């Protein structure tokens, strides 16, 4: 290939910039690549599915850990109808004092936004109660992603 | 020399052709094998230059077309004057114009639209108007429905006469070439004859009819017993009673002591508090001086005699060092190609329409005009739109000339040759200026909005924060407010009142004009205007300069003016014809005009218009939040766009309800445009194919073979629908809002 | 070889393409499969720019000369810089 | 605390090194 | 005269790969340290809101 | 091509030929450090005076450190462009013909190693120019307005 | 093939001021083109990339960036003034190549001697579906 991209020789001979562009759109594609066969295609499909699952698992692990480190679940139990949820702490070096003012809500020690993804009702319906539960779940999910 | 040579009876008035469509185009006359024929028929009707090869016949044809146009204009004027006569409340409006809404259109009570005939005061019911005829009809002292009636009759007569003249001059006595191509005498006349004598005769009609009756009405009289106009010229003693000098016949004029007439011809300036309008003495002096100026200008060029210049004898002298030979031969180009003249005249006419729009609001000529808010607003925005359209047309036809009738072998020039020789430099530098202006005029708004939403107001761009001052504008305003002191002693006040010095003119508890201050918001909006104008100029100038041949396609010109593309080759060659350049530039001109008119509306309703209290405290229609809420796009949404859109949206179940309905259809079409602008053709062709199958199955397949519109026509219908939607939306918004609140 | 040209035996040897080829790609050669005893040929597909104007002319049943697209190059793209 | 360490890193320096690495890559010529 | 000083006081800064390494690691370390050692007087973030906030509609939630 | 007085004149060609980016009679590293100190003295002004801490007595050091950071970023960009476009043993691509036609030695400034010397010089010079502008703006600072 | 080239010489150029339509870096690094013809009389003609200029008597020599512009100008010269012409390609090594006629006779008409590069002896409908040829180098039109 002698240069990017490594999957289509026809592109590599494009001194026009569109090379880079089509060096992105036609990467995941497998039929159009050069020197591709059936069983190779299937093994690639398998590796890609594993990667996708790794991504999903890391995503949900991050959800859990962030709630566990800055969320409100524990003290949200005591009144799920008068204490808004919390998503994650704000650290924005572009704010002014009134910004920091109008974001510290729901009973926190800094600017935080309200978690709207419904994850609290989910993790509360099954019956979880403490931040330690969330830590354990996050560790398990992270190890599963690595696996 | 120059004579009256014409020809006799080329074409006979025979209906032989009306039953055969497309007689002009050889291909069209054969027959509609498909459905695209009936699009192509209308598409090239007026395309005169593609019907012959000699300029004589197309010149005759355009001579007749001008008569057609004038006949339509006269018929429109006649309809206007009629509807003023037989269907208005004009007399009641003249009784007292302070708080009586001009209405000149009633609707038939058939389908529930009686509500349209809303309450307009003065014992009348009718759709309120904003055309602004009434200020004119009060300036010209019409003051009687008989006058409107007879004027409509005379307009109809002139319309039929012009239509005749048209028919006769094309069919019977066709002018020849040496007549048309003779521009010297045409300039001579139109300078001296048409414009000058026009303004002179109008000064006549003003000093002998309008001025006295208007002064009487300002004194305050029922126009019933106001003396008729002719009874002001026949018996001199009336005008004698008014103006002592005017009872001296013609001695003080001929004997060069003109100062006697100083009473009715003067140079006061300013406005007239009795009506906020202009001192009719001033406008009369203006029209008369202008008449004299045009008359003395008209005598430039040699036509038949031995005096005077020649438009060939003027250009060739000018030849500078850098450019070289100068304008040599250009006279031949601008005399042998109609499209060139059409472009030049359309450009100048658009510019004049824009400057008329501007000069209107800041110097209300008519009486009781700067207090009928909707009229002023609607007039200004209409003139702005017309100017924009004319300019775009100018650019398009300039491109058409560049393609077809330009040729160096015989229509040579050494100036345009140089211009084209370095087109790349022009387009490159204009492009870079466009980027620079875009950044430093819109990113400023973006920064201001962001630093607002981040709770850092003291890092904003305003008067209360990091400050940008339009110092040159305030400098010029100061100069214009201190100029009547020394430089122009013959004046009384500033040329207008909008200059930053003086007092305010208010009639009937409402204000008409007062000083206008400029804040940082004005700086920003002015730079937005400059940027958008520069981008439109970039688009259109690139189209014109590259209509001949580009570095992408070598022989573009041979492919013609209007063609869709040059195939998907060489990486795709979509939209390379100058026609598509104009198609693009149209949207940007629309955007420029839209932002300009929005700015105007907000600035007026936030710093000038409004009401005045009994004590003298002013409470403007919107509260004067411009300099503090025009500097955030979110502001534009909140303070102006959302807020002032109330009156159109609650408008159901009221007189203004029509303005409500359009506010949706305007949007709707506006949508609809996308369907044509986004899609292509082949898809629609296949869909039409399947539909033709479904029909043919039932022995219904029409011989006029269905065909999805051609590409260029698709783009055309798209851009037309889009312009219609946008302009209708802003139209409904403006009318509903201003006529409800104001 | 950047783009690709193909010609099919429905060629009626009318010779409109060559007259309309912008960059001197096609030509005619003696054949025996029409009156004109001449068929197209594309031995200069390097300079084939890719505009369909050639096959926008062939007045046959559906077509007789096709222009199949492929990869890109410096000359197949009308580059001049 | 820890945000002040990490957010600036994943905002400026890590994206910078990623961008320059991918620049170097796509500009390769073997 | 000045050439020798300009050469010697920027002599190790000539190798290019080494230059990328040094600039990148130094920039990272510097920004991390200055942000971790940011003083609250010049940054409205390194300190909290320090005022009692507003409750949302419908009581507090 | 067209040759206007702008692109072709004694004084303009003289000026453009005298600035360091074309005086091939000097080592490339020295031209690099010269342009670097030039831009270093250049950029400190607006960055400091109009920064987001201008209303604070620290605005000086703030603007200067920001200028230094921008200089470092651009030096990174220079080195990256050089390693991208310049190979390590291949010839130069500099204009080797002057206006008259004197066949010029291939400008060592337009070499991989030469571009590297240029980048290093520019970075060091930018740092020096920034700190010099600081020391001349906040110690010996009477005859200016800021 | 008794159709030899002509080995483009260095003959004078048309009279033209020189403008922003000339060559760029590309021509100086990769390749450019030169068109050459003999003229019957000093007349005026519009260059492809802007404006117009005059030609001289005898042989001419014009340089250009891409072959398309050269051939467009050549077709203009053949349809406007009825004169023949050639155009050559140049490489920075110093090579010169002869491109357009390849025999002297226009490619517009028949001239035996040309091979048959790129024919398929089957109507267009006979082409096959990509599934029959997938996972190979071949394609339907081959
Ligand atoms: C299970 C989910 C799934 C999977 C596995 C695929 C897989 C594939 N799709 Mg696909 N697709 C999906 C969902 C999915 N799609 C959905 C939901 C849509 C509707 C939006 C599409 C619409 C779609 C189109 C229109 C096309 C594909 C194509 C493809 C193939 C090449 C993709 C590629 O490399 O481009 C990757 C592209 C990028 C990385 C650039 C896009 C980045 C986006 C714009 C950011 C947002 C590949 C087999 C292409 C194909 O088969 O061509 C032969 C093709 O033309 N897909
Ligand atoms: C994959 C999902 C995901 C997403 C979208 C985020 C999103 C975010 N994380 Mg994060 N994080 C995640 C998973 C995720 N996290 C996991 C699984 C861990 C455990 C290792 C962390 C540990 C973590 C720390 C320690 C910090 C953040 C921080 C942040 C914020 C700034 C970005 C940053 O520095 O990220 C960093 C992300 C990683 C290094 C990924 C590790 C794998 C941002 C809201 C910062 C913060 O508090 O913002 C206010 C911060 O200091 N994250
Ligand atoms: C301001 C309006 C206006 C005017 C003055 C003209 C003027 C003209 N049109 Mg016309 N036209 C217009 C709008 C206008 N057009 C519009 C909007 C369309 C639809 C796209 C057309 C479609 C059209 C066609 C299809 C044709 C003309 C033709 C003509 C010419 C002869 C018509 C004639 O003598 O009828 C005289 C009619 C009367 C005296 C009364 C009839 C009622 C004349 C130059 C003809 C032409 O130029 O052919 C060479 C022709 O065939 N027009
Ligand atoms: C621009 C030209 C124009 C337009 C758009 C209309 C439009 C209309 N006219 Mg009208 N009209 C016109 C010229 C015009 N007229 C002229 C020149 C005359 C004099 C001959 C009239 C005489 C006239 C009468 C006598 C009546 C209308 C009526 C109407 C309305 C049905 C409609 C709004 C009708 C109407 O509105 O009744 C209230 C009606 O009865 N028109
Ligand atoms: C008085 C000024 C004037 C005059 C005499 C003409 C005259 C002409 N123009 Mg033109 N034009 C003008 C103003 C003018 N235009 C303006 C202001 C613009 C900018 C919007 C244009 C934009 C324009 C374009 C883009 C084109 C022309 C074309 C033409 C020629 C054919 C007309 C045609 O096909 O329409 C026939 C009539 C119609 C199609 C009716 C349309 C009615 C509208 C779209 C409905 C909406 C109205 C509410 C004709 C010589 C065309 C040409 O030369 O073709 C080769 C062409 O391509 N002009
Ligand atoms: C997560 C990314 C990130 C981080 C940590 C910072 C960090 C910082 N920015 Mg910054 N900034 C960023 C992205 C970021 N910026 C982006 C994407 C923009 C463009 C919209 C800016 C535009 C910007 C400006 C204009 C300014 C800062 C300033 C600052 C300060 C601090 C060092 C300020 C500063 O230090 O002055 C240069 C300042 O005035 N930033
Ligand atoms: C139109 C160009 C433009 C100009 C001249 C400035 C000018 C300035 N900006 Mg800025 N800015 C702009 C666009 C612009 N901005 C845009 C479009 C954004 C949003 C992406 C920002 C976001 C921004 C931030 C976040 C900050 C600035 C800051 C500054 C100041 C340093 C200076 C006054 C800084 C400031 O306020 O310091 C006074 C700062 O912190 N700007
Ligand atoms: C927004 C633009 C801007 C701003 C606010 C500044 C601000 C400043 N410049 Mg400056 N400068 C700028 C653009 C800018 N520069 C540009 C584009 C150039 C051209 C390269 C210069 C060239 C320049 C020189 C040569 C000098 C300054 C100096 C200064 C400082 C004192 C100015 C004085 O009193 O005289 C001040 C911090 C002076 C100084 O001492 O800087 C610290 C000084 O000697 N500037
Ligand atoms: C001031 O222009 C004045 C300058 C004077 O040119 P000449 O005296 O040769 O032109 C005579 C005029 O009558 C135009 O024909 O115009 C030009 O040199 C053309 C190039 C303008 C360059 C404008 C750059 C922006
Ligand atoms: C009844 C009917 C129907 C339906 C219909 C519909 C549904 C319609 C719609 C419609 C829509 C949904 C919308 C619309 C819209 C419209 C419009 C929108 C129009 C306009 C017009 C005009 C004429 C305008 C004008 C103007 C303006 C205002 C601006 C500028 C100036 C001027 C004056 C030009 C059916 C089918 C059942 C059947 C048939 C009949
Ligand atoms: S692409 Fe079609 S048109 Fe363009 S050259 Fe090759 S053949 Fe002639
Ligand atoms: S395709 Fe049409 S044009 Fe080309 S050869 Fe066959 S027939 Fe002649």
């Amino acid at each position: 290939e002698l240069r990017f991209p490594r999957f289509s020789q026809g592109l590599a001979q494009d001194p026009t910039t569109r090379r880079i562009w089509f060096g992105i759109a036609t990467a995941h594609d497998f039929e159009s690549h050069d020197d591709i066969t059936e069983e190779r295609l299937y093994q690639n499909i398998f590796a890609s599915h594993f990667g996708q699952l790794a991504i999903i698992f890391l995503w949900t692990s991050g959800n859990l850990f962030h709630v566990a480190w800055q969320g409100n679940f524990e003290s949200w139990i005591q009144d799920p109808l008068h204490v808004r949820p919390i998503a994650h702490a704000i650290w924005d070096p572009h704010f002014g004092q009134p910004a920091v003012e109008a974001f510290t809500r729901g009973g926190a020690a800094g600017p935080v936004n309200i978690a709207y993804s419904g994850v609290y009702q989910w993790w509360y319906t099954i019956g979880l109660r403490t931040n330690e539960d969330l830590y354990t779940g996050a560790l398990f999910l992270l190890f599963l992603s690595t696996l | 020399e120059v004579k009256i040579v014409v020809d006799r009876d080329p074409v006979k008035t025979s209906f032989e052709e009306w039953a055969r469509p497309g007689h002009f185009s050889r291909t069209l006359a054969k027959g509609p094998d498909t459905t695209t024929w009936i699009w192509n028929l209308h598409a090239d009707a007026h395309d005169f230059d593609s019907h012959t090869g000699d300029l004589e016949e197309i010149s005759r044809k355009v001579f007749s077309a001008h008569f057609g146009q004038l006949s339509i204009i006269f018929l429109w004027l006649s309809g206007m004057y009629f509807h003023g006569a037989r269907f208005s409340n004009y007399e009641a409006w003249l009784s007292d114009p302070t708080h009586i809404g001009p209405s000149a259109q009633v609707v038939w009570p058939i389908v529930g639209q009686e509500i349209l005939n809303g309450d307009v005061g003065g014992g009348f019911r009718g759709i309120q108007i904003t055309s602004g005829f009434f200020q004119l009809w009060r300036a010209s002292g019409i003051t009687s429905e008989l006058q409107l009636y007879c004027t409509a009759i005379g307009a109809l007569v002139f319309a039929a006469l012009m239509l005749f003249a048209g028919w006769f001059h094309y069919h019977k006595a066709a002018p020849k070439l040496a007549w048309f191509q003779d521009v010297e005498s045409m300039l001579n006349h139109h300078l001296a004859g048409l414009l000058g004598l026009g303004s002179l005769s109008w000064a006549g009609h003003q000093i002998h009819v309008s001025l006295p009756i208007n002064q009487f009405l300002d004194a305050g009289v029922d126009p019933k017993e106001i003396p008729l106009p002719h009874e002001f010229i026949l018996n001199r003693d009336l005008l004698a009673q008014l103006y002592p000098s005017f009872a001296e016949g013609a001695t003080p004029f001929f004997t060069l002591n003109w100062s006697k007439y100083a009473e009715f011809l003067t140079f006061r300036g300013g406005l007239d508090p009795v009506t906020g309008g202009l001192w009719l003495t001033d406008i009369a002096h203006h029209h008369l001086a202008i008449a004299i100026l045009f008359l003395i200008a008209g005598h430039m060029y040699r036509t038949n005699w031995g005096i005077g210049h020649g438009l060939k004898d003027i250009l060739e002298a000018h030849k500078g060092p850098f450019t070289g030979q100068g304008h040599k031969g250009l006279y031949e180009i601008l005399t042998t190609s109609w499209h060139a003249q059409l472009s030049l005249n359309l450009a100048m006419l658009g510019s004049t329409t824009i400057v008329v729009a501007h000069h209107m609001y800041s110097m209300p000529p008519y009486p009781y005009l700067a207090t009928d808010y909707g009229t002023q607003l609607s007039l200004f925005t209409h003139h702005m739109w017309i100017g924009g359209f004319l300019i775009v047309g100018a650019a398009a036809h300039a491109a058409i000339f560049m393609v077809r009738d330009y040729d160096p072998t015989t229509r040579y020039n050494d100036l345009l040759d140089r211009v084209l020789r370095h087109r790349d430099a022009i387009i490159s530098h204009l492009n870079w200026v466009c980027i620079f202006l875009g950044f430093h005029s819109f990113g400023l708004y973006i920064h201001n909005d962001t630093m607002s939403a981040l709770g850092r107001p003291q890092d904003m761009f305003s008067d209360t924060a990091i400050q940008l001052q339009p110092i040159f504008a305030q400098w010029v305003q100061n100069i214009h407010a201190t100029a009547p002191g020394v430089t122009a002693p013959g004046a009384t006040t500033s040329t207008s009142l909008t200059w930053g010095g003086g007092e305010l003119v208010a009639v009937g508890g409402k204000v008409a004009l007062l000083p206008i201050p400029l804040g940082t918001a004005d700086f920003l909006v002015h730079h937005i205007h400059a940027f958008t104008i520069h981008v439109t100029v970039l688009i259109l100038l690139k189209g014109v300069l590259f209509a001949r041949s580009s570095r992408l396609i070598p022989d573009k010109a041979n492919l013609g003016f209007r063609f869709p593309c040059d195939g998907p080759g060489r990486g795709g060659t979509c939209q390379v014809s100058a026609w598509d350049h104009v198609f693009l530039g149209l949207f940007w001109m629309y955007n420029a005009i839209s932002v300009v008119i929005f700015h105007f509306s907000w600035k007026m309703q936030s710093d000038v218009w409004g009401t005045i209290s009994d004590q003298g405290v002013v409470t403007h229609i919107t509260g004067g939040n411009f300099a503090q809420s025009s500097i955030t796009i979110n502001g534009w949404l909140r303070d102006f766009l959302w807020a002032q859109a109330s009156q159109v949206i609650q408008s159901y179940g009221s007189s203004l309800s029509a303005y409500g309905l359009f506010f949706l259809g305007a949007h709707f079409v506006w949508a609809f445009s996308l369907m044509f602008l986004f899609s292509g053709r082949g898809y629609w062709q296949e869909l039409i194919e399947s539909i033709v199958w479904a029909h043919n199955k039932l022995k219904v397949a029409p011989a006029t073979q269905p065909r999805a519109l051609s590409i260029i026509q698709g783009r055309a219908v798209g851009v037309t629908h889009y312009l219609l939607g946008g302009i209708a939306t802003t139209w409904a918004f403006f009318l509903a809002r201003i006529i409800a609140v104001g | 070889m950047s783009h690709s040209v193909k010609i099919y035996d429905t060629c009626i040897g009318c010779t409109q393409c060559v007259r309309a080829c912008p960059t001197d790609v096609l030509e005619m050669i003696p054949w025996d499969g029409c009156k004109a005893k001449q068929i197209a040929s594309a031995p200069r597909t390097e300079d084939c720019v890719g505009c369909k104007r050639c096959e926008s002319a062939c007045p046959t049943d559906f077509l007789s000369v096709r222009v199949y697209l492929g990869p890109e190059t410096t000359r197949s793209m009308a580059l001049s810089y | 605390n820890l945000p002040s360490i990490f957010v600036p890193l994943v905002g400026l320096v890590f994206p910078a090194i990623a961008m320059t690495s991918l620049f170097l890559y796509v500009q390769k010529k073997k | 005269l000045q050439s020798k000083f300009f050469n010697t006081f920027a002599a190790p800064f000539t190798k290019r790969g080494l230059l990328l390494k040094f600039l990148l690691i130094g920039g990272g370390s510097l920004v991390a340290y200055v942000s971790a050692s940011a003083s609250p007087d010049l940054l409205p973030i390194k300190k909290g809101p320090q005022l009692p906030p507003t409750p949302g509609p419908r009581g507090k939630i | 091509s067209l040759e206007t007085p702008v692109t072709s004149s004694p004084l303009v060609a003289w000026y453009l030929s005298n600035l360091p980016a074309y005086r091939t009679a000097v080592s490339p590293l020295l031209r690099g450090i010269e342009v670097g100190l030039a831009h270093g003295y250049l950029l400190v002004g607006p960055f400091a005076l109009t920064g987001p801490l201008r209303n604070t007595p620290v605005h000086g050091q703030a603007g200067t450190l920001g200028a230094i950071g921008l200089v470092s970023i651009l030096s990174v960009c220079l080195t990256m462009y050089g390693v991208a476009s310049f190979n390590e043993g291949e010839p130069s691509t500099a204009p080797v013909l002057t206006l008259t036609g004197r066949k010029k030695e291939a400008d060592k400034l337009q070499t991989a190693e030469g571009w590297s010397q240029f980048t290093g010089g520019f970075f060091f010079g930018g740092v020096s120019g920034a700190v010099w502008a600081y020391f001349l703006l906040y110690v010996l600072d009477l005859p200016y307005f800021f | 093939g008794f159709v030899p080239p002509q080995l483009d010489p260095s003959t004078p150029s048309p009279i033209f001021g020189g403008s922003t339509g000339g060559l760029l870096r590309k021509a100086q690094v990769e390749e450019f083109y030169v068109i050459t013809w003999t003229s019957p009389k000093e007349q005026v003609f519009e260059m492809p990339t802007g404006g117009a200029a005059i030609m001289r008597e005898g042989p001419n020599l014009l340089k250009l960036a891409r072959k398309e512009q050269c051939l467009a100008l050549g077709n203009r010269l053949r349809s406007k003034y009825k004169i023949a012409y050639q155009f050559y390609r140049v490489f920075p090594n110093g090579e010169v190549q002869y491109l357009h006629p390849k025999d002297g006779v226009y490619p517009e008409k028949v001239n035996a001697g040309r091979q048959g590069v790129g024919q398929n002896f089957r109507s267009i409908g006979k082409n096959v579906s990509p599934i029959e040829v997938k996972f190979t180098g071949k394609n339907s039109f081959d």
